């Protein structure tokens, strides 16, 4: 499918950025988990990243540290994540939809059949966290025999040759990284630095969603106009859910007020 | 691109976040760097001579084998200062810090011993050290935590995950993906990313140097085998490496068979684990069917854990070593033997290599055997361990 070619071509027909929260699948059970990304999705989230519960996930500060834990803590297991994807897409044909993955998850009983997964419940791309570009060969191969974007990192001081193998190797979007470090909203990135963002441009990368660290509107503006295509935000999203566990009903309008001023922040 | 192969066969690499290959990179080149320089071997000597006390001796062990046609010497890593071999990777991996301008330096634990290794070593060099250890090994080892404390080191308990070893190296990575530029990562086995388990490895290769000169010189050939415990395998390669070509000598590691392979309670990955990818490496591990990573288990701290350095995974695939397990019983009937016969109180990490080595004679008790069993450390630590279960019988 070509889900975040479309969107893109939509939002630059609108001259707007991509608003993208994360969150992870089936924290903090699998029904609210269904109920707060429909919620996400009506608010106006342009595309999801999703998170696979896993028992290490070492590129994640506590907030989704601790969503990995609730998720657990409700017996959720990839079997039944990739149960959720399935209905998601049966609901919402259209919207991308992003897994964010450690490389067990997706090797441990064959790579190809992981992406193959993939393909069948219609999921559009897969980040490997723990796979820099250098590891990437077998993930990006057998992502795209499947039609599954196979995202990559940019970090902030990423040299030429690095942005060259971003920009060859990935589809769907690029990553760009706001700082070093992990996921959380208690560390603020950087303004994307022009250099990055036209240099992926020169080389003809797929445009670019910043994140770690996106916690408020003025992020997201500022990140569209320094020409990235749109914004990532976890934790912040991820936060509203810790904070309201006791409350399904005040999570889910939290969760719409927020992903709504963030939606609006990408508008031109 | 690497200077060196992160590969051990299909074993190794470097599968980290993007984030830390910078960091990964430049501790390569700065190690190749290193091994070329011989003001920083000179260094990296005189503090394994003149702090530590190396060359450590070779023991023979008489008592024990007695009516056999074994011949058993113990290499006394035991003897080094910390009183376990972590000392000798701890001095270079400080020395490299030092060499790259960082300042500090941050370590995984779950035994306790490299935490203490690593805070003495930075006491020694200067460095400000921070330690990582999960929050039930916090509880169960208090007078290494109070130890690291005393060198100077902040000891971090770590409560994600299952609040053990693997989850105080996921800190120590998500740490230094945020403090690279001024703080080394003093990874604590031969295993991890690359060049992880290349440094350690060539930074305790002196184990079976001295072994290999020690034996020459005692009994004019090569032993028949080099046994040694696999935790992560720092000291079973720091015994193997400098006998790898030499193609007589037997390579064999043992890992820790807990209450018994069958039970499941067990830390032996190499032989009854599934290849897999985590802490920075393609290699076995215990893993649930759908790929989580398992609690390993067993009765000895530095043993525990649910993966293995990825040379050992080769060696083994290869034939060139093999690998075999121990019990908890086992290790345990192994220590009072030692304490009881030769007045040497081993490690129970140690006890699983002389557990095996003990098999290996009672076994075959005419088969003419010429062994080497690592000690990798000393069992001070472990009294009360051994105090608490011969309680019961
Ligand atoms: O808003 P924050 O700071 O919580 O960041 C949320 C990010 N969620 S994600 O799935 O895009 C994401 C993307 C990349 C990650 O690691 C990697 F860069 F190493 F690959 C981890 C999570
Ligand atoms: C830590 C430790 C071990 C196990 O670690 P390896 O890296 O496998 O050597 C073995 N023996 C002692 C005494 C230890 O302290
Ligand atoms: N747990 C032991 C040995 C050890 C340190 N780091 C490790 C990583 C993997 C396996 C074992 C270890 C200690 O802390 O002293
Ligand atoms: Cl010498
Ligand atoms: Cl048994
Ligand atoms: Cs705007
Ligand atoms: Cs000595
Ligand atoms: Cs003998
Ligand atoms: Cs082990």
């Amino acid at each position: 499918m070509e889900r975040y070619e479309n969107l893109f071509a939509q939002l630059n027909d609108r001259r707007e950025g991509a608003f993208v929260p994360f969150v992870t699948l089936g924290d903090p059970g699998i029904e609210q988990s269904l109920k707060i990304i429909d919620t996400l999705i009506d608010a106006g989230a342009d595309a999801l990243e999703l998170g696979v519960p896993f028992s290490d996930p070492l590129a994640d500060g506590p907030t989704i540290q601790n969503a990995n834990l609730r998720a657990f803590a409700a017996g959720v297991t990839p079997a039944q994540c990739f149960e959720m994807l399935a209905l998601i897409r049966e609901k919402h044909p259209t919207i991308p939809i992003g897994l964010l993955m450690y490389a067990n998850l997706v090797f441990n009983n064959g790579i190809d059949a992981f992406y193959a997964r993939c393909e069948q419940v219609g999921v559009d791309s897969v980040l490997v966290a723990d796979v820099p570009v250098e590891e990437s060969a077998p993930f990006r191969q057998a992502a795209l025999r499947h039609n599954i974007a196979p995202i990559f990192i940019c970090p902030p001081n990423a040299d030429d040759d690095l942005l060259r193998q971003v920009a060859s190797y990935g589809r769907g979007y690029t990553y760009l990284l706001s700082r070093s470090g992990v996921t959380g909203a208690e560390n603020r990135g950087a303004l994307p630095l022009h250099h990055l963002i036209e240099k992926l441009k020169e080389y003809h990368a797929a445009p670019a969603l910043q994140g770690f660290g996106i916690s408020s509107p003025e992020q997201v503006s500022a990140a569209v106009r320094a020409g990235a295509a749109g914004a990532i935000s976890g934790s912040a999203i991820v936060k509203i859910i810790e904070k309201n566990l006791a409350s399904p009903k005040q999570m889910l309008a939290e969760l719409r007020s927020f992903v709504s001023a963030m939606k609006a922040a990408s508008r031109a | 691109t690497t200077l060196l192969n992160p590969y051990f066969g299909e074993f190794g690499g470097m599968y980290v976040p993007q984030i830390l290959m910078p960091a990964l990179n430049q501790l390569e080149e700065a190690f190749v760097s290193a091994q070329k320089d011989p003001e920083f071997q000179a260094q990296f000597a005189d503090l394994l001579k003149n702090y530590a006390g190396r060359p450590t001796a070779l023991t023979k062990c008489q008592n024990i084998t007695a009516g056999t046609r074994t011949t058993l010497y113990l290499k006394r890593e035991d003897l080094l200062h910390g009183g376990a071999h972590k000392t000798n990777q701890v001095l270079g991996q400080a020395l490299l810090a030092k060499r790259m301008g960082k300042s500090e330096i941050i370590a995984e634990t779950g035994a306790g011993q490299h935490g203490v290794a690593s805070a003495l070593a930075s006491a020694l060099l200067g460095l400000k050290c921070r330690i990582y250890m999960g929050a039930k090994d916090v509880e169960r080892q208090s007078p290494n935590v109070f130890r690291m404390r005393l060198m100077g080191a902040e000891v971090i308990p770590v409560h994600s995950g299952s609040a053990t070893l693997k989850d105080a190296c996921n800190e120590a990575l998500r740490d230094w993906s945020g403090s690279y530029e001024t703080a080394h990562y003093m990874l604590g086995t031969a295993a991890g990313p690359h060049p992880y388990p290349t440094i350690v490895r060539e930074f305790q290769r002196m184990i079976g140097e001295e072994t290999k000169a020690q034996i020459l010189d005692k009994e004019g050939r090569l032993p028949d085998a080099v046994i040694a415990c696999v935790g992560g395998g720092s000291n079973a390669i720091g015994m193997f490496a400098d006998f790898i070509n030499d193609t007589s000598v037997g390579l064999i590691g043992v890992e820790p068979g807990g209450h018994g392979i069958e039970t499941g309670e067990h830390g032996a990955p190499l032989k009854h684990g599934r290849v897999g990818i985590y802490f920075g490496m393609k290699a076995p591990m215990m893993q649930t069917a759908d790929g989580q990573i398992e609690e390993s288990y067993s009765i000895s701290a530095g043993l525990d854990f649910p993966s293995v350095g990825p040379q050992h995974a080769y060696l083994n695939s290869i034939g060139r070593a093999d690998y075999v397990s121990i019990t908890d019983d086992e290790a345990l009937e192994a220590f009072k033997t030692l304490c009881r016969h030769e007045g040497i109180i081993p490690a129970l990490e140690s006890s699983h290599a002389l557990a095996h080595a003990l098999k290996m004679m009672r076994e075959q008790p005419e088969k003419e055997q010429l062994l080497v069993v690592n000690l990798s450390g000393r069992g001070d630590k472990d009294i009360f361990t051994v105090h608490d279960i011969l309680k019961a019988r």
